[PDB]
């Protein structure tokens, strides 16, 4: 399962 | 700052004349990720190989797997040819039938 | 024994062929389950082990969804990156993320991983404790000081001590018959003539899964490391993985070199010497 809601670099 | 691929030519299982397997090329350590890989029997691209989905190892450098099922012979010569950024021209990696 | 997730990105900008191309590929241990690749005619995560398989349409939506949006923020990354680095808008660059979890026998978290490089060097990771960072050099220091803003380590560590796990847990009872069955190598012992002085010794393992080995050649009882040709662990197209180690040996002194194998797949570790 992904982990969602990444923040941009 | 680029890194030259690895290659290693082999097949799946033992290699038996006559009986169908599958003929690997390994592309390992290279990096950036773009490569160009063909299979060669007896000089000749061989059509509708398969490969992996983009990876990579811990020290970031990428492999695929290059592959297709072939039936061994005596007279057949196959190799694996790879092109990269690192690369002048393609090298070609014979399949070392015996080791 | 113990076990890991993991999720591998690549992100690759192309100047003049389009958007930069994003690929995700998901793996429990050394078995791959799942691909996304943005450049597909119709990008989706897909399944690419049976177990993954039985998974319903909510989990397939959720994580397309999620590759969906990772590809539009990776974008927004490279543009960014560029810029840190003062680099023009000609060439083309990569970013990298690994990230996961390790969990031991009875499923607990072992460690949690969340690493990054720029063009194949090393730009900021998660450090163990899940909630400082370690950042390569000053434009890394750029991207750090967003994430402790936005508070990002934090959710990181809920990713990888939540979710991470369960699903982990959830994955290797899926597929128990498999993810926990370790196959032993077979394994054989080849001679190849040099000359008159020397031939050479190679210790082959094949079939063996997972991919962690251990193969060594001894003389009189002692470590030929320096001596011993290691090939890198290759894949054999059907899960399992092929390795062999080989050694330059006088003639006539064959017998005083013995092939050491072990393997988590074997009920005990394997001594193998030539046999002419
Ligand atoms: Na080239």
């Amino acid at each position: 399962e992904l982990r969602a809601r990444e923040e941009a670099y | 700052i680029q890194r030259t691929p690895k290659i290693q030519v082999y097949s799946r299982h033992p290699a038996e004349n006559g009986k169908s397997n599958f003929l690997n090329c390994y592309v390992s350590g290279f990096h950036p990720s773009d490569i160009e890989v063909d299979l060669l029997k007896n000089g000749e691209r061989i059509e509708k190989v398969e490969h992996s989905d983009l990876s990579f190892s811990k020290d970031w450098s990428f492999y695929l797997l290059y592959y297709t099922e072939f039936t061994p012979t005596e007279k057949d010569e196959y190799a694996c040819r790879v092109n990269h950024v690192t690369l002048s021209q393609p090298k070609i990696v014979k399949w070392d039938r015996d080791m | 024994g113990s076990h890991s997730m993991r999720y591998f990105y690549t992100a690759m900008s192309r100047p003049g062929r389009g958007e930069p191309r994003f690929i995700a590929v998901g793996y429990v241990d050394d078995t791959q389950f799942v691909r996304f690749d943005s450049d597909a005619a119709s990008p989706r995560m897909a399944p690419r082990a049976p177990w993954i398989e039985q998974e319903g349409p909510e989990y397939w939506d959720r994580n397309t969804q999620i590759s969906k949006t990772n590809t539009q923020t990776y974008r927004e990354s490279l543009r960014n990156l560029r810029g840190y680095y003062n680099q023009s808008e000609a060439g083309s660059h990569i970013i990298q993320r690994m990230y996961g979890c390790d969990v031991g026998p009875d499923g607990r978290l072992l460690r949690g991983y969340d690493q990054s490089a720029y063009d194949g060097k090393d730009y900021i990771a998660l450090n163990e404790d899940l909630s400082s960072w370690t950042a390569a050099d000053t434009a890394a220091q750029i991207t750090q000081r967003k994430w402790e803003a936005a508070r990002e380590a934090e959710q990181l560590r809920a990713y990888l001590e939540g979710l991470c796990v369960e699903w982990l847990r959830r994955y290797l009872e899926n597929g128990k018959e498999t993810l926990q069955r370790a196959d032993p190598p077979k394994t054989h012992v080849t001679h190849h003539p040099i000359s008159d002085h020397e031939a050479t010794l190679r210790c082959w393992a094949l079939g063996f899964y997972p991919a962690e080995i251990t193969l060594t050649w001894q003389r009189d009882g002692e470590d030929q490391t320096q001596d011993t040709e290691l090939v890198e662990t290759r894949p054999a197209g059907d899960r399992t993985f092929q390795k062999w180690a080989a050694v330059v040996v006088p003639s006539g002194e064959e017998q005083r070199y013995t092939c050491h194998v072990q393997h988590e797949g074997l009920p005990k570790p394997l001594t193998l010497r030539w046999e002419p």
